[PDB]
RNA sequence: UCGAAUUUGGGUAUAGGGGCGAAAGACUAAUCGAACCAUCUAGUAGCUGGUUCCUGCCGAAGUUUCCCUCAGGAUAGCAGAAGCUCGUAUCAGUUUUAUGAGGUAAAGCGAAUGAUUAGAGGUUCCGGGGUCACCUUGACCUAUUCUCAAACUUUAAAUAUGUAAGAAGUCCUUGUUACUUAAUUGAACGUGGACAUUUGAAUGAAGAGCUUUUAGUGGGCCAUUUUUGGUAAGCAGAACUGGCGAUGCGGGAUGAACCGAACGUAGAGUUAAGGUGCCGGAAUACACGCUCAUCAGACACCACAAAAGGUGUUAGU
RNA sequence: GUGAUUUCUGCCCAGUGCUCUGAAUGUCAAAGUGAAGAAAUUCAACCAAGCGCGGGUAAACGGCGGGAGUAACUAUGACUC
RNA sequence: GAAGACAUUGUCAGGUGGGGAGUUUGGCUGGGGCGGCACAUCUGUUAAACGAUAACGCAGAUGUCCUAAGGGGGGCUCAUGGAGAACAGAAAUCUCCAGUAGAACAAAAGGGUAAAAGCCCCCUUGAUUUUGAUUUUCAGUGUGAAUACAAACCAUGAAAGUGUGGCCUAUCGAUCCUUUAGUCCCUCGGAAUUUGAGGCUAGAGGUGCCAGAAAAGUUACCACAGGGAUAACUGGCUUGUGGCAGUCAAGCGUUCAUAGCGACAUUGCUUUUUGAUUCUUCGAUGUCGGCUCUUCCUAUCAUACCGAAGCAGAAUUCGGUAA
RNA sequence: GGUUGCGGCCAUAUCUACCAGAAAGCACCGUUUCCCGUCCGAUCAACUGUAGUUAAGCUGGUAAGAGCCUGACCGAGUAGUGUAGUGGGUGACCAUACGCGAAACUCAGGUGCUGCAAUCU
RNA sequence: AGCGCCGUGACGCAGUGGAAGCGCGCAGGGCUCAUAACCCUGAUGUCCUCGGAUCGAAACCGAGCGGCGCUACCA
RNA sequence: AGCGCCGUGACGCAGUAGGAAGCGCGCAGGGCUCAUAACCCUGAUGUCCUCGGAUCGAAACCGAGCGGCGCUACCA
RNA sequence: AAAAAUGAUUAA
């Protein structure tokens, strides 16, 4: 699929509430950050013996991902989180469409 | 090696065509349905006999076949080939199905019993009911007993019950003998191929002249 | 596997009539429905908004809701050992007014005025419908119309 | 059921040998192969040209 | 062993054992899913009628 | 086999996931693919078996959805109990009237889409093997003709199915509003007034509504009809209804389900289904015929019969 | 491991295993080092063995192919692909 | 005498480690296993004209694709045929006539659509924000999908109007944990500041056994609880397959359908084969054959008496009564 | 009654061939400076209503016309079907009783009706 | 019975939805007295059939044909 | 015993989904050679195993026979 | 010290 990187939307900044410019990016997750409570939970509980004491998940059964779009504004600097559907080639502001052109083979 | 016709004599299922999602049917053994002087016109032969069915049972093409060859051979050794105009009035559109079996011993080891058991194409009937022709002779009057007996040996090719029935119908037309004489006396009668037009009081005049020009006079 | 989607097992009921596809007349859009009118569901298939569910063609319901293009029909479902209420959103594509609650309005009126003139005259107007009666007597003349018919009739081939 | 699977490595040509199931799942590579034109190879690493 | 996978048979004499019922509709039904602006005029009118009942009645 | 890898006493060593094994998973005190004794320990069991007095009243389920769910649970239903608010109704496994909805049965194919038999007449700048604008395998068109469809259809039933038949109604004024209209227009809700006892079809109503809480069940099976797979099946799988299960009684000799009819304890009468030669209660009744079998026949479910044939005999065309 | 004597014990080290090097590099733990921070901490470099890369080894585990043409009767195929 | 701050020993860290330990090794299923997916779904049919409806029924499809193939508006009309135009021909472009869709609309199938939902062009982001109500599956739970409003902000158009993704019917995912966005809010409990951590609202990372454990085999050395809910022997139903009989009569039999045969067809019977089924038996009915011994059946090989023959005789062949 | 503007039902309105059309209306029609749009003033834009024509559109008629619409004790109470019997038949199936009931077929008619507003030999 | 695979130039075989390639074989010329070797040059394919989807299939789908195979266990 | 197959010159092989047969060896005759062999050309050689059927027409389709090939043939 | 195979039968 292939997304804009420059949108008009709504933007809820409390200084906008209209639509407004936003500027497009991909959602990343970001790092586990070691120190969260979930972290240190398992880091107890692996220690000493026992063996593996949680889940370990095995049975993939997707191949893509839902695409998380990040819409920043460009008057507030507001952002905001919209998801697509699933898909296996996403791309962002690249190569409109033509329509009335020859196949290149 | 085919299946008794007991297996496959009554109309328990519904009718299961040769289309788009059967596709893989074998071809049916009768190929010729219209035998003798198929190309006599109406007048010559004014004598039809009907081979009617009396029982609703799906007859098999295998049969179709043998009693169409019964009836034309015995026809064509007596009175010739150009005495009578022999149709055969049914069509072998139903397709019958076979869940084959092993039948060795040892077959338990791979048999599989009643799973899956939809089976594969494996012949062709056509299904009639009461009262239906299956065959029907046109011929002329001093014909007649030939083409009787000649169905009658076709009889016994087929399952159950059937009649022979002299039809009081001109040949093959759906008028009877003395309304017909009544229309080629007038001009309401053309030939045509094997049949023939009639004419109406309806359509197009000037196409009603231009066919049949002798009458309007 | 088992299919057992929305619109499923529509295929002959959301067809068009023979020989009457295409746009819709204006007299449907130019029907006007009230809340408390009594309507029938019958989907009209080249309007896919709005769209009753299968199950709906052919109930008959009450209006309960009117919006901008759309009416909202009360009908009851037999779920189980009772009936429940459905409230269902339809463009009035799909709606039309009950005619029998159209007779029964006209009866209204027609039961007032029987009532109001027999107020002034004739009292006993006797409002209530009655089932078909059993015949009274009556003097059947013969004159001109003496009976004449004939026995069964034998069997004959005809064929 | 079980599979022995002998398959060559696409890249280091390396045999490599398997054995599972036949009824769990393996993963398959997403394997694509693409058209180039060949241009300059100066130090190794052929310099290639796409469809455009 | 199969079993049965499903049948409606004695299905419709437990469901008439204890009757098929009808809702029971009330006067003056739920306001649900009727119309908010609708429904914003009909509490001024409703205010504004009862002021005037109260204030003729007193 | 019998002079040695011999046989054997006593002593001694090796102890249980340990020993010992010229190897058999052998042996380790009648115990060995992990001894024996005691304890944890009344270990756990969705599995088998059992589960102890009487009478009275009511009275099922084998189905829905979810579950490493398929011999089990939860959930809803079916059942009981406690009742509560009222006192003939906001009712109904029914009909009538009115009004919808449907695409099956049937039908149709010189109507669409597919399938399909045979000729006829025209179209070769549409290729016909043929000689200078032709009968002579074709393909196309036109008018015909034979036969078809679970996944074709113009048309289109029967049965089943929705709704309405008023007081929470109708009509007349004029009130509310921030909604609506160009508007003092509507929308919805109202004040006041009018409508009489047929308050707006029929029949019935055994009281009508309402609530809490909890049992068992969650293997089903049979018959008529519809119906799928299968050569078929006392086969496997669905639909509606009635049954059996849970149920005796009369009849079908016998039999879960068929026919009749459902059950407190008795008496009398009358019947059902089925019968009335004798077993066996009840006409070896009456009447008109048919049948003679050196393998007659003799009551539905049901305990089978076919294609085919006969100057047997009877009736008939 | 094989199993008296006799006579033999062919070919295959790609896989699995076993074994042996290098420092030319990849992976690379704890401790130690450096940097940013107020500090917890974060980042980076260095980084043993093993792995990875590369040799050896079958009386280690084991393994030990298809198709086609071709001779002056055919048939077969010494030969050839 | 050797050896020496090295070894050793202690603790932590990486590797190796079936030698040993613990555990697991889905379900449905005409028994199980192998196969398949009928396990979450969608179209048509089965399905019996409301709705619902099963099978390892039938014919298929889904885990995608799309900044346009979404939204609005404008203009035009498609498949195909006929007649024509240099190269150009059956298929290149151009023109006219006919053309109810016989085209196209991402992708199965069904439905829908002609001044359009198709094709081309001009703008655009409504594929947005806040929630509630509703429909389908349904317990009237969730999830997925969808319908109609409300309050905003917008797009498009002259405007009515339309637009909360794809013309409709499929195209997908809880708890815990991690992560991001939002409010710049609440808490770290002796009082503050700053990091860090934890909360509230809304997305993502995934469970396809799709209401969502983290999971390899073998056992003929085997064990237990059970099951005739379920296979393997007998019996029962069926009789495809096996075996036997009939009807017809093309043809064979020098001449001649039927002395004897008898194709193509077709009607049966039997239970001595093999299957199908799963009703009886799993707190056990001893499971092949042979040997021994009795009896029964007849569909008769011989023997008795017969009829027929392409029966001179002989020898045969067909048939009746007959076990 | 004709015509026009907007329509309602959406073929009794459609289709094929031919004929006729006072008056008005509609239409064809003439032109490109302007607004606007094209490969092309052909469509669309604008101007004149003048220069011309009913040739075409449009409206009506004609046709043993095609289609479509309505009806018939035409087929036919046929096909189908609900209920019932210890009905018939070996069975497929069939009849009867109490009910409902087609579609093809044949024949006969018909071929737009109409609302608001303006105008007219 | 159920399931899987293969079919390409004369032969053995590759093959990326944009008309097919390696090795021999074959053909032409040369060298040799001649053949082979050798040198210089060319050519050879409804991709098993018949339909379908796609603008376009050797590849995808449906059938039909011909070969190769696998399962065949507890009784 | 069943279920599939196949049979084409003197010898092998090709048909194909019906409109009468091709190729290669062998034979004979020619051309080359002193004469041969090899080579080349040409010709002959198949009543498609027999019989029967359906068809306008069968080596191709159907049945029988004959011969050969391949697969299958209690049971615990 | 490069490579270099073959040549049908009979006929003083
Ligand atoms: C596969 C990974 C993890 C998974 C999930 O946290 C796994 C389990 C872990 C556990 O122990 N208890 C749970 O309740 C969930 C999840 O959410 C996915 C999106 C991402
Ligand atoms: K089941
Ligand atoms: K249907
Ligand atoms: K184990
Ligand atoms: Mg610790
Ligand atoms: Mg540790
Ligand atoms: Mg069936
Ligand atoms: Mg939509
Ligand atoms: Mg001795
Ligand atoms: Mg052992
Ligand atoms: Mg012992
Ligand atoms: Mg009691
Ligand atoms: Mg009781
Ligand atoms: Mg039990
Ligand atoms: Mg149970
Ligand atoms: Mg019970
Ligand atoms: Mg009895
Ligand atoms: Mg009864
Ligand atoms: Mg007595
Ligand atoms: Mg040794
Ligand atoms: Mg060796
Ligand atoms: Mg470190
Ligand atoms: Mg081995
Ligand atoms: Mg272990
Ligand atoms: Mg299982
Ligand atoms: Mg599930
Ligand atoms: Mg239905
Ligand atoms: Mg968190
Ligand atoms: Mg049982
Ligand atoms: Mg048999
Ligand atoms: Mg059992
Ligand atoms: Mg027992
Ligand atoms: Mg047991
Ligand atoms: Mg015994
Ligand atoms: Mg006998
Ligand atoms: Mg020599
Ligand atoms: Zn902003």
């Amino acid at each position: 699929v292939n997304v804009p990187k420059t949108r008009k939307t709504y933007c809820k900044g409390k200084t906008c509430r209209k639509h407004t410019q936003h500027k497009v990016t991909q959602y990343k997750a970001g790092k586990a950050s070691l120190f969260a409570q979930g972290k240190r939970r398992y880091d107890r509980k692996q220690s000493g013996f026992g063996g593996q004491t949680k889940p370990v998940f095995h049975k993939k059964a997707k191949t893509t991902k839902k695409v998380v779009l990040r819409l920043e504004c460009v008057k507030c600097k507001t952002r905001a989180q919209l998801t697509l559907k699933r898909c296996k080639h996403f791309e962002l502001g690249g190569e409109k469409k033509q329509k009335g052109q020859a196949l290149q083979f | 090696a085919r299946r008794p016709a007991r297996c496959y004599r009554y109309q328990k299922n519904k009718p299961y065509p040769k289309s788009r999602y059967n596709r893989a049917v074998p071809d049916s053994k009768i190929r010729i349905y219209d035998l003798g002087k198929k190309k006599a016109t109406v007048d010559e032969f004014p004598l039809c006999v009907h081979l009617v069915s009396n029982e609703l049972e799906q007859l098999s093409s295998e049969a179709l076949e043998a009693a169409r060859i019964c009836a034309n051979k015995y026809m064509t050794t007596v009175s010739g080939r150009d005495a009578f105009h022999l149709r055969v009035r049914v069509h072998p559109f139903h397709v019958l199905r076979i869940n084959k079996m092993l039948s060795c011993a040892g077959a338990d080891r791979l048999q599989q019993g009643m799973r899956g058991a939809w089976g594969k194409p494996h012949g062709l009937a056509a299904r009639v009911d009461i009262g239906q022709i299956i065959f029907s002779v046109r011929t002329k009057d001093s014909n007649k007993d030939v083409v009787v007996e000649g169905l009658r040996r076709a009889r016994y090719k087929f399952p159950g019950q059937q009649k022979i029935i002299l039809s009081k119908k001109w040949g093959f037309t759906n008028l009877d003998r003395p309304e017909y004489l009544k229309k080629r006396e007038a001009g309401e009668v053309k030939d045509d191929g094997a049949f023939v037009k009639f004419l109406s009081k309806k359509g197009s005049l000037e196409n009603n002249i231009r066919e049949f020009p002798e009458y309007f006079a | 596997g088992k299919s057992h989607g929305y619109r499923s097992r529509t295929r002959y009921m959301f067809q068009r009539d023979f020989r009457k596809h295409g746009a819709v007349h204006l007299s449907t859009y130019l029907k006007v429905y009230k809340v408390g009118d009594i309507v029938d569901i019958k989907a009209n298939g080249s309007i896919q908004k709005g769209m009753p569910h299968k199950f709906y063609q052919g109930k008959t319901g009450v209006v309960y809701n009117v919006t901008k293009s759309s009416v909202g029909v009360i009908i009851n479902k037999m779920v189980g050992n009772r009936y429940l209420e459905k409230r269902l959103n339809l463009r009035v594509e799909h709606i039309k007014h009950s005619k029998c609650r159209q007779e029964f309005l006209e009866r209204v009126k027609a039961n007032a005025a029987k009532r109001a003139e027999a107020k002034a005259q004739g009292v006993a107007v006797q409002l209530k419908r009655q089932p078909a009666q059993p015949r009274e007597s009556r003097i059947v003349s013969t004159e001109g119309n003496v009976p004449q018919t004939l026995a069964p009739v034998p069997y004959e081939t005809f064929i | 059921a079980k599979v022995h699977l002998v398959a060559i490595d696409i890249f280091t040509g390396k045999k490599l040998e398997d054995l599972s199931p036949s009824t769990h799942n393996m993963e398959v590579p997403v394997v694509k192969r693409n058209e180039y034109q060949l241009l300059d190879i100066d130090d190794g690493f052929l310099s290639l040209m796409n469809m455009d | 062993a199969k079993s049965k996978n499903h049948t409606a048979h004695n299905q419709t004499r437990k469901a008439h054992r204890n009757g098929i019922k009808k809702p029971k509709t009330y006067k003056y039904p739920s306001l649900k899913g009727v119309d908010p602006k609708f429904r914003r005029n009909h509490k001024h009118a409703l205010h504004g009628t009862a002021k005037a009942l109260a204030a003729a009645k007193k």
